[PDB]
């Protein structure tokens, strides 16, 4: 009889290519609903959305992880560490392959990656390698889409296939607040949400996926048995 | 290290009689594991065929029964190798092989193997 539930986006800043922020508001929520919505949405956003990333890097003519290469200022382990931060997008479950074959004194960035048709990078200037002298540099990579943090074994040696324990975190941070509405006798409350993502997704999409994963999870009970 | 016994100066080799080949998968042709191998616990790093006595008389009757009933051959070389202890897993980052140079004509060779390990922070750390 009094008002209807409304939700809207009140702010969205693009601080950088791989960092996006978004604040949202909900309208006349009666008691108890706001806390449940806020806590469920925070948990879902922190641990339900899935984001693809590089999981295994294969290099040519390299003995081990802690080795040096002529003409490269960055050690191999440094290259793995720098390679873990590359952000990617996809929507299909399954592992894929990728490669990077670059010449010598260039300076290698994230735009030098070669990607399958359905995978694209979001930032295009993330430093991944620095080159000084002319040496042909060829590295193969594997891309995977999982949920949450996963740790992999060092198996599948080949010449060298170093597995990077990539973190599947598309949402950097989440916050919420439950204010008061002062609706006379009836106690209403205003709920504010706040999402920081890393550019793999965007607000109003991470929120969508996080709501849908939750409504996935709550569902078995509706069926009888 | 290696020593000069009565029979022989503990010859270094890449193969050991009646030793599991899986335990020698990372062993190089010279006899020392090469770089990059993900050596686990119980894996041989350096294996030297110490010349064992031809002591069939000293061999236990159980050993003789095992070698005769199952056809296991009788060898005169002791099982001498640098087996990795419990834990200590990792990736070989450096190998060193040296010998002796002095008045003695025999050169006991000493081998150093450097096994690194990237250890995270887990329950029980301080």
């Amino acid at each position: 009889s009094t008002q209807t539930l409304q939700w809207k986006c009140v702010e969205s800043r693009t601080d950088s290519k791989c960092l996006h922020y978004g604040r949202f508001i909900l309208s006349p929520l009666m008691k108890g609903q706001a806390d449940t919505i806020g806590i469920a949405m925070r948990r879902a956003l922190l641990g339900e959305i899935e984001g693809t990333c590089i999981t295994r890097a294969k290099s040519e003519k390299i003995p081990h992880e802690y080795s040096t290469i002529l003409g490269i200022q960055e050690s191999v382990h440094e290259i793995l560490m720098n390679l873990k931060e590359i952000v990617l997008r996809s929507n299909l479950y399954g592992t894929c392959e990728a490669s990077i074959c670059v010449r010598g004194p260039r300076g290698v960035t994230a735009q030098d990656i070669i990607l399958p048709p359905y995978v694209e990078i979001v930032d295009n200037t993330q430093h991944i390698a620095s080159l000084t002298e002319p040496i042909d540099l060829c590295i193969g990579l594997q891309l995977e889409r999982n949920r949450g943090y996963h740790i992999k074994a060092p198996n599948n040696f080949q010449d060298g296939s170093f597995p990077i324990d990539a973190l599947f975190m598309p949402v950097r941070n989440v916050n919420h607040s439950i204010h008061s509405y002062g609706n006379g006798n009836e106690k209403q409350e205003i709920l504010f949400l706040e999402i920081w993502t890393n550019g793999s997704l965007t607000p109003k999409e991470a929120l969508y996926e996080a709501s849908r994963n939750l409504i996935d999870l709550l569902i078995p009970f509706l069926h009888a048995e | 290290q290696t020593y000069v016994t009565s029979q022989g100066p503990e010859k270094v080799t890449s193969e050991i009689p009646h030793l599991e080949a899986h335990l020698l998968r990372n062993l190089d042709k010279n006899g020392i594991v090469r770089l990059g191998s993900w050596v686990e616990t119980g894996d041989i790093l350096v294996g030297k065929l110490t010349p064992q006595m031809a002591k069939e008389s000293s061999y236990a009757p159980e050993d003789r029964l095992l070698r005769a009933i199952l056809g296991i051959q009788v060898s005169t070389s002791k099982e001498t190798c640098l087996k990795l202890p419990i834990g200590g897993r990792g990736r070989v980052i450096d190998v060193r092989w040296i010998q002796k140079k002095g008045g003695s004509s025999y050169n006991p060779e000493t081998i150093h193997v450097y096994i690194s390990q990237k250890r995270e922070i887990k329950v029980g750390d301080k």
